[PDB]
């Protein structure tokens, strides 16, 4: 009947609110969208990859922008201690007068938003130190985006659409990508460090004004061809030095010190040059290289939950080792953009990870042709999927039980008034990797730690210096290289584990019984996302492919909160020089609600009251914010179509007996939200407010105390 | 009656009080076992 | 009505460790707990359930004791009803935990 | 054919019945004989009276008009209902029954329509009928 | 001296979880009347700490920093008490549980109505099976041995693939 | 509109003809035997999708199945 | 149950009505102090919104010690009006005042 | 930074605001 | 000075643009 939507006739046939729902759903869902041949689906992902990769491009233009026009790059980088960073101007027309005064703060005359993204001491750390270097990297953003929007347009047109057999062919791919994209990037990311960054972090300014003049090292590139490349490991920079100026700076531009700058507590400058340079030479020597892997192939959804899931480990990763390894000068510092820099990466690692299993169970009921796929390792895992996923029901169900008894038995143990009788056992194996990596703390002296061990003296060659720095570091207890734990680390990473395995379970039996299970052998034929197959064999609900991602999306949320949760707090003694709190409280439960939730929740809840409001009043509202749509979900989740289209069906009559009323129509009748739009609507509010209520705490809480 | 004992309910029911009262008696006179001495 | 009732007035049912009111404390908890395992029930469905006992129906026949009673899922209904059961314990019974633990020490 | 106007039940009421959609497009209609003046639910509230007639109702679904003339069979063992739908504003006269004989009994005649000659596990995979026109359950 | 945790014999924490245990309720003493039944009650309940303090120093536990033991799980036989030693005991008594169970429903399955035995108990064959529940360790190795623990995966039930 | 499909299965129990709401399905006579019967599905355009047919199927494993498609006024049960 | 459209649909307006015109009370509220404007909510200090339904009850149940129950020492109860009981050191009763806030929750 | 750097930046930005509209309606197409 | 114009534009006046877009795009047939 309508034109919309464009991409499917059937729903544009459909005279009910619906359309309009499903057509935004099933809409850069390409593969089913009208007449879409496979030539033509291809062409149309990759200009999508260009769109999306402008916004990207605009969106950090837009943070340099921002930055350079309305923060306080330029005080910051004078005394990156006591200034706080500014995000961006506040223009509220809503705001009062006693508002604008507690807003208007960092030291500005307007009002104004206190940074927690990390980027000044990621810019900084580049070399930039003024605005307008940083309003140069928005305008080049701004054509980088306009170049990515024109080619996106260009490789749309009939003379520069590519073929199918371009798409499709994988070695010129992965050899071209790990060369070009990731190697000589990565080498090119070397040049800027040593021509740029360690320049600007001895107090030498070097831009794109003079950088063909000065240069890097002293006598440099003789030396780098005659092969004497140990010259550049000449005079580093002394304990002494200051971050920024000349004074103790020293010449070297590729160096092996290990361990972390005294002052900025991070990594040096030209340590981080060196990795670069030599990842640069993995890669491009690996790229000169180039059944199971056809199927690979011709799959987009295969080829994607493999580039989802090498995502999501990797987005852990850079949270795992950003807060104990620091990269940036000044991160370690300020505390509250470390608490956000490791949320942030966690609950996007979150999402890849499920994401990652959601569309390999789209392979599988879509893609997935068990005819051409025999005697492979593909159709030996759904050979045996029912061991498969039984053993998974099994250790979460262990896991499970015997964690929260332990919690359970310290909780009653430690209320009747008899702390002694709790079971706390030591993470042994954990503290024996700490040992093994020089942790002199548990004393257990092997590997590192054993000062004649093999691996400390290395005589093969005499190589081992890296361990002069990185033994400080991970000894003096002034930051997060390998932090001491105890009991209650111990029972967290057996909940967090317990996270894993379930939130695995949940994909891995949901992707298996996609295809089919006893209660429905044709699942296949419905497609990966279907209401169910009513109320017959006993009842049906949430048995397709998607109802298993949209249960899994609330343990991943909860596994991340407890992920999170541990890491907050732990981190929250650390950083006050206090860890007896969570040492003592982590091993009972009530010590993470007294002690954790509802301790550090007294300035966030008083953001505002009825004596006043600071500067916390926006995550005040944002933390009901939060659990306003938290709970806003639950409807959509507990109470089903049915009573909601019955209910409809009054207010179509009602409207329509009206006068003054009846006169206007509705062009699509209203009805109630489909079963699977409910599950989607619910679990979107759900987590939206999940995330919303925990990222107003964690700022807040955190920006409080310091 | 006692084939209305044998019935899953009761069964299950005065087990689980026999084997619940085993370790009440057990903690009364043995307090506070942490490990085996 | 969080700040200044909901927090301010349950600091003496998490404070009760180690006295009297240890038990309201536990029930406090002991009621958080169960109320959330109400979700459970509340936001899935059987069908998952159904499947996931097909697998361990599976491993119960693959050492050949499985039960004649064939073990099924709950029903749709019933599955409502467990889910509604668990909230209103798990939920009054938080209520039941704050008010008596106050009011003992307070009035 | 209809037989409209036939007299409607003695009812006066339903809030719940026959809106805009019959005045714009498709409402059905049911005619039967009652052999009573008994009251019987209706699918809107309940009540009316069985007319003893050429008694008529007009409906809003094709639902309703079954789920009434599955009462009439039950209760009160009238099984000459005679559902249809309208003209102009309508589309197709006679619904049910189709070939003159309630649809649980066999009648010669009638043609196999919407059969599939497998069962269900010989259907093909997916991702064989991927990029094209058919239908993974069509024959 | 395995995880920087000294013996709880010599550490002084250990010894001050003690101290204000009875202080709390030796002033919880101070109110009653010295013969009375609330009296008896309290001391009975200072004495359950005093077997509870003297029984943790000499068993060899592990206190910490905060004052408490903890166990150590790499299993040493120095150690064995705290998981090793209950791990034994827990495994025979849950797979006496097993075996029991496992056996009384192959017994069952062989007959009339197997059905209605899974509600109402043959106290015979139950007995019958705690008696074969006892020997589970040396009934599961003959029974996996014999072939008869486990099916073929053509003789379960499985799923469309 | 919904699809319904029968498969080759039907033990001409009648059962899920029965079970309709709005008469989408009848019997009729099968030439493999010409004895027996099989269920059919001629007027798929009212087909609200209910699934009540497929419920009253006797045969393990459904002989009648119904894959819901596009949504119409007829199929999204609407009086409105 | 032949006008249960129109009772279903007029009970439908009104929970809609009163969920905004008392829980948006609130959340007007929660905006109002959040954004520095304690002088644009509905407080005892602000746009008042008064239960003088409820004050006028409170006035015809605590004056009918005498004048309408004329034989009963005092009145109903000292929730309406009147004197506060103290038994031992401890409040048993007093004039429970209504107010805006009151007047909030009890539309919720 | 400076009011006409500002003006600038807007400027440019026409470049992706017109070349995202000549995308989005070819990749409509 | 640029924040109290621009905010409006793109707070009130362009949702509403885009939205008025977006509704006769949607209720449009052939
Ligand atoms: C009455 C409620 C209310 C309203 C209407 C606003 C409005 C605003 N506040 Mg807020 N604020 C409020 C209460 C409110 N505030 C309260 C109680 C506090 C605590 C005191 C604050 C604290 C506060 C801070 C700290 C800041 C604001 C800012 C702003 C402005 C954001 C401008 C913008 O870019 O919007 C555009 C909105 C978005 C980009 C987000 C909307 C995303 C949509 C909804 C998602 C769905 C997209 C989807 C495709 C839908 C289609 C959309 C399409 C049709 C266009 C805007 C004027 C910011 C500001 O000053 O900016 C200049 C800012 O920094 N406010
Ligand atoms: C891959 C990106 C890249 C690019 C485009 C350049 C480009 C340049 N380098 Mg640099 N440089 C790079 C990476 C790069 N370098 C790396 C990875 C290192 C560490 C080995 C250096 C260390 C270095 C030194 C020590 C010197 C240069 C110099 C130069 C300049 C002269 C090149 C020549 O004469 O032959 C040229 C602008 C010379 C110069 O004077 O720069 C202006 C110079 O002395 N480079
Ligand atoms: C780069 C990686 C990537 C790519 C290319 C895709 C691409 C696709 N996915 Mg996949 N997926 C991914 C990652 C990716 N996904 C991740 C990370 C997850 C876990 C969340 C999933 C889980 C998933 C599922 C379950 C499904 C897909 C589907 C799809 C297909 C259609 C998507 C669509 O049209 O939905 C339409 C888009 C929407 C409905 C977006 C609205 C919902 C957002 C989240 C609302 C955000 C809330 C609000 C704006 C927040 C405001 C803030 C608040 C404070 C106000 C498309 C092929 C579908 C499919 O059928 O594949 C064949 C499908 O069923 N994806
Ligand atoms: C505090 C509340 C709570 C608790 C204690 C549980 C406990 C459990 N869940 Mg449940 N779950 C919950 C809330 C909860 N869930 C919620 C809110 C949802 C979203 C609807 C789920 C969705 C869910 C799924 C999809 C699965 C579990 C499973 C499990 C079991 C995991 C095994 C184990 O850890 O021992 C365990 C009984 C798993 C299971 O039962 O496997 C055997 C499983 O697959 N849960
Ligand atoms: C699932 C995890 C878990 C584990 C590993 C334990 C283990 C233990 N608990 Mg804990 N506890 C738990 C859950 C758990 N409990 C829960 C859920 C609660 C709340 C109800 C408690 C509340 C609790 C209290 C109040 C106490 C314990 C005590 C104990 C110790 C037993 C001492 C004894 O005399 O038994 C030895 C038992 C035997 C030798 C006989 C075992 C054979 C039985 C009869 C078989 C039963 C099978 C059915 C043991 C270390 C006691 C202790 O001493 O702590 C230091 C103690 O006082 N627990
Ligand atoms: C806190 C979570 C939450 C919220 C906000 C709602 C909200 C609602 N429920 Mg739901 N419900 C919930 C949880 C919730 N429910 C749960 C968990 C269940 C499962 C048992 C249900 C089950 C349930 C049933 C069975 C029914 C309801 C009904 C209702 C509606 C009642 C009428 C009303 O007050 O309208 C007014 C809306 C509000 C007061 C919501 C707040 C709106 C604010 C104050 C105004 C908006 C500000 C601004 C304009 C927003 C947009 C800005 C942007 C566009 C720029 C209301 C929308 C009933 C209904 O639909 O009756 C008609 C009904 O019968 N709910
Ligand atoms: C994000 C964009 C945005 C912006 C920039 C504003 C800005 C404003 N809102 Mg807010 N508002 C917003 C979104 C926004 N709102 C949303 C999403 C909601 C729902 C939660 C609200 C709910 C809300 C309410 C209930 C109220 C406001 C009010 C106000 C004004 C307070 C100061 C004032 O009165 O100046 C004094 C200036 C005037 C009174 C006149 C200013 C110009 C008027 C509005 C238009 C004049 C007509 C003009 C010629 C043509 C109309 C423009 C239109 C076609 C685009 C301020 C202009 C208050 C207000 O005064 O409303 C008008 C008010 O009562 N807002
Ligand atoms: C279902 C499905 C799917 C999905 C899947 C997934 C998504 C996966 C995931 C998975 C994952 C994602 C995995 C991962 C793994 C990893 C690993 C396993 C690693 C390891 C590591 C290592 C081995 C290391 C080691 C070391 C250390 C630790 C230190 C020292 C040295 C070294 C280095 C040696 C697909 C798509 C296929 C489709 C079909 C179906
Ligand atoms: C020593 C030790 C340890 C370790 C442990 C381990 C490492 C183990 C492993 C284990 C494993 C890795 C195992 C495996 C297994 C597998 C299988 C395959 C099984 C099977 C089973 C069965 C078959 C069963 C049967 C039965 C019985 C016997 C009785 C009851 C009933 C039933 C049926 C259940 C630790 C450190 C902790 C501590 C110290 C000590
Ligand atoms: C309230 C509710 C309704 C009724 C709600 C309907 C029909 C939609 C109401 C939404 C209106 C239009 C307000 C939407 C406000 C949103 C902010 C608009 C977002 C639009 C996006 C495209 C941006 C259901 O239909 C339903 C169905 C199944 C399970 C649970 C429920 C359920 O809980
Ligand atoms: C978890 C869950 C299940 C699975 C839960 C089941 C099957 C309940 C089974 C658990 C009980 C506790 C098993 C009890 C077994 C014996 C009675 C134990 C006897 C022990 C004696 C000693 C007493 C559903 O079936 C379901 C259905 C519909 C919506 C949601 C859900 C849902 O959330
Ligand atoms: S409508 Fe609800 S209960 Fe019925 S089959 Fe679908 S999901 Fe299950
Ligand atoms: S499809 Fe099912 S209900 Fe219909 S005749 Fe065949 S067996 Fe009977
Ligand atoms: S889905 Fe419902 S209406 Fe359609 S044929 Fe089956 S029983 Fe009849």
């Amino acid at each position: 009947g309508t034109k919309f939507p464009k991409a499917s006739q059937a729903l544009a046939q459909d005279p009910t609110t619906r359309r309009i729902w499903y057509g935004i759903a099933t809409a850069n869902d390409f593969e089913t969208n009208d007449g879409i041949t496979e030539e033509n689906l291809y062409q149309k992902i990759f200009a999508s990859h260009f769109g999306h990769l402008a916004i990207i491009f605009l969106w950090t233009s837009g943070n340099l922008f921002h930055v350079a026009w309305q923060g306080n790059f330029e005080q910051w980088v004078k005394d990156p201690l006591n200034t706080r960073p500014i995000a961006h101007a506040i223009s509220d027309p809503h705001f009062g007068q006693r508002a604008i005064e507690a807003f208007s703060q960092a030291g500005a005359s307007s009002p104004v938003n206190i940074s927690y993204s990390g980027v000044y001491q990621w810019w900084y750390t580049q070399g930039m130190r003024t605005n307008e270097e940083l309003y140069n990297g928005a305008i080049f953003l701004l054509i980088l985006s306009a170049l990515s929007l024109f080619a996106g347009w260009l490789h749309l047109q009939p003379k520069f659409r590519p073929n199918l057999s371009w798409f499709k062919n994988a070695e010129s791919r992965l050899n071209h990508h790990l060369g070009g994209l990731f190697g000589t990037s990565s080498l090119a990311w070397t040049g800027h460090i040593v021509h740029v960054a360690i320049p600007e972090s001895r107090g030498q300014h070097v831009g794109w004004d003079n950088f063909l003049q000065v240069a890097p090292h002293p006598a440099g590139l003789q030396p780098f061809f005659t092969g004497n490349w140990g010259v550049y490991t000449e005079n580093p920079d002394t304990a002494n030095h200051v971050f920024g100026s000349s004074d103790g700076a020293g010449t070297a531009i590729l160096t092996f010190l290990g361990g972390f700058h005294p002052q900025t507590q991070s990594l040096w400058l030209t340590d981080i040059a060196h990795h670069h340079l030599a990842i640069a030479v993995l890669f491009i020597v690996a790229g000169h290289m180039y059944g199971l892997y056809d199927t690979v192939n011709n799959s987009l959804h295969f080829q994607l939950g493999l580039a989802l899931a090498a995502l999501g480990v990797i987005t852990s990763l850079v949270a795992q080792h950003m807060y104990s390894i620091p990269p940036y000068a000044y991160l370690a510092r300020d505390f509250t953009t470390q608490a956000a820099l490791y949320t942030h990466h966690q609950y996007i690692a979150g999402f890849l990870m499920v994401g990652a299993f959601a569309h390999g169970a789209i392979f599988l009921v879509r893609d997935y042709d068990a005819e051409q796929n025999k005697n492979n390792v593909l159709a030996r895992i759904i050979d045996h999927k029912e061991a498969i996923i039984s053993h998974l029901s099994w250790v979460s169900l262990f896991l499970g039980f015997h964690t929260l008894g332990l919690y359970v038995h310290n909780d009653v143990v430690q209320a009747f008034g008899t702390p002694e009788k709790q079971i706390l056992i030591e993470p042994v194996f954990a503290q024996w990797i700490q040992s093994v990596h020089g942790k002199s703390l548990y004393g257990f002296e092997v590997l590192l730690n054993n000062a004649d061990s093999i691996t400390r003296v290395a005589p093969g060659s005499a190589q081992p210096i890296w361990l002069p720095g990185w033994l400080d570091a991970i000894n003096s207890g002034n930051n997060s290289l390998f932090l001491t734990i105890g009991p209650g680390d111990f029972l967290v990473h057996h909940a967090i584990a317990l996270g894993l395995h379930t939130t695995t379970l949940i994909l891995v039996k949901g992707a298996l019984d996609a295809r089919g299970s006893k209660l429905m052998p044709d699942k296949k034929d419905f497609g990966y996302s279907f209401p169910c197959d009513g109320p017959g064999r006993g009842g049906t609900c949430d048995i397709s492919a998607w109802d298993a991602f949209y249960l899994a999306v609330f343990w991943m949320l909860n596994t991340i909160g407890w992920t999170t949760f541990y890491w907050h707090w732990k981190h929250l003694g650390v950083w006050q020089g206090n860890v007896a709190q969570f040492n003592e409280s982590s091993t009972y439960l009530m010590g993470w609600f007294r002690d954790y939730l509802w301790l550090n929740s007294s300035q966030l809840i008083n953001g505002y009251n009825p004596f006043g409001m600071n500067n916390l009043s926006v995550w005040a509202w944002m933390f009901l914010f939060g659990h306003l749509i938290w709970a806003t979900g639950f409807m959509f989740l507990i109470s089903w179509r049915g009573y909601w289209q019955e209910l409809i069906e009054t207010l179509v009559w009602a409207h329509e007996r009206t006068p003054l009323a009846n006169l206007v129509r509705w062009k699509d009748k209203p009805v109630a939200l489909s079963i699977v739009q409910a599950r989607l609507v619910g679990l979107a509010h759900f987590a939206v407010g999940y995330i919303v209520t925990y990222a107003a705490f964690l700022i807040a809480s955190t920006a409080s105390k310091f | 009656f006692s084939k209305y004992l044998s019935t899953a309910p009761v069964i299950g029911t005065l087990t689980a009080f026999f084997l619940a009262g085993l370790l009440i008696e057990i903690n009364r006179f043995n307090p506070d076992l942490l490990v085996y001495p | 009505w969080l700040r200044d009732f909901l927090w301010a007035q349950a600091s003496q049912v998490i404070q009760s460790y180690g006295s009297a009111l240890s038990a309201y404390g536990l029930m406090f908890l002991g009621a958080h707990f169960i109320w959330a395992f109400s979700l459970m029930f509340l936001f899935s469905g059987r069908g998952y359930w159904q499947e996931l006992i097909e697998s361990i129906v599976w491993a119960h026949n693959k050492l050949k004791f499985a039960p004649s009673i064939q073990p099924r899922a709950l029903s749709i209904t019933q599955g409502r009803a467990v889910g509604v059961a668990h909230y209103l314990l798990g939920g009054i019974a938080t209520t039941w935990s704050f008010f008596h633990a106050r009011i003992i020490s307070v009035g | 054919t209809l037989n409209l106007n036939a007299p409607t039940p003695i009812f006066g009421g339903s809030t719940g019945g026959l809106l805009r959609k019959a005045e714009v497009e498709e409402f059905y209609s049911i005619t039967w004989t009652g052999k009573s003046e008994t009251v019987f639910e209706l699918p809107t509230g309940g009540a009316a009276i069985m007319r003893a007639g050429e008694n008529l109702l007009r409906l809003a679904r094709k639902e309703q008009c079954i789920a009434l003339g599955a009462q009439l069979k039950d209760k009160f063992k009238i099984t000459d209902y005679k559902i249809y739908r309208v003209y102009p504003s309508g589309e197709v006269q006679f619904l049910h029954p189709k070939d003159g004989v309630f649809p649980e009994k066999v009648n010669p005649g009638r043609v196999a329509v919407g059969s599939n000659k497998r069962r269900i596990g010989q259907n093909p995979d997916p991702a064989k009928l991927k990029f094209k026109g058919q239908e993974t359950f069509d024959s | 001296d395995v995880a920087g945790l000294i013996p709880c014999s010599q550490s002084d924490a250990f010894e001050r979880r003690l101290k204000n245990t009875t202080q709390r309720l030796e002033n919880r003493l101070k109110k009653y009347e010295p013969g009375s039944a609330p009296a008896e009650a309290l001391q009975k309940q200072i004495d359950k700490t005093q077997q509870r303090f003297d029984k943790y120093r000499n068993s060899g536990l592990l206190c910490g920093a905060d004052g408490l033991p903890h166990l150590i799980t790499d299993g040493r036989w120095s150690h064995a008490g705290e998981f090793t030693i209950p791990g034994l005991l827990f495994l025979y008594i849950a797979g006496f549980i097993g075996w029991s169970g496992r056996s009384y429903l192959q017994a069952v399955a062989a007959s009339d109505n197997s059905t209605e035995k899974e509600i109402i108990i043959d106290i015979p064959v139950a007995l019958q099976s705690v008696s074969k529940g006892f020997v589970w360790p040396l009934a599961a190795l003959q029974e996996f041995s014999s072939g008869k623990l486990t099916a073929r995966d053509e003789e379960i039930t499985i799923s469309p693939r | 509109a919904h699809t319904v499909k029968i498969y080759d299965t039907c033990i001409g129990c009648t059962q899920c003809v029965r079970a309709c709401p709005t008469d989408v399905l009848e019997m009729v006579p099968w030439d493999g035997c010409r004895a027996n019967q099989i269920a059919s599905a001629p007027r798929t355009e009212d087909c609200v999708g209910c699934k009540r047919c497929e419920s009253a199927c006797p045969t393990d494993f459904l002989s009648i199945r119904v894959y819901l498609g596009a949504e119409t006024t007829r199929s999204m049960g609407l009086g409105y | 149950l032949r006008h249960r459209d129109a009772i279903i649909s007029h009970l439908n307006w009104v929970c809609i009505f009163l969920g905004f015109h008392s829980f948006g009370l609130y959340i007007h509220n929660d905006t109002m102090r959040a954004l520095g404007r304690p002088q644009d909510m509905f407080s005892d200090a602000a746009i008042q919104l008064q239960p003088v339904f409820a004050q006028w009850v409170q006035g015809v149940n605590s004056a009918a010690a005498g004048n309408t129950a004329p034989n009963a020492l005092a009145n109903a109860s000292y929730a309406f009006g009147g004197d506060i009981v103290s038994v031992g050191g401890k409040v048993a009763m007093m004039p429970i005042s209504l107010g805006t806030a009151d007047f909030l929750v009890h539309h919720i | 930074l400076a009011d006409g750097q500002i003006f600038t930046a807007l400027a440019v930005a026409l470049v992706p605001g017109i070349l995202a509209l000549r995308l989005a309606l070819e990749l409509y197409k | 000075n640029l924040p109290s114009i621009l905010v409006p534009m793109v707070g009130i006046v362009l949702p509403a643009i885009v939205m008025a877009l977006l509704f006769v795009y949607i209720e449009t047939d052939e």
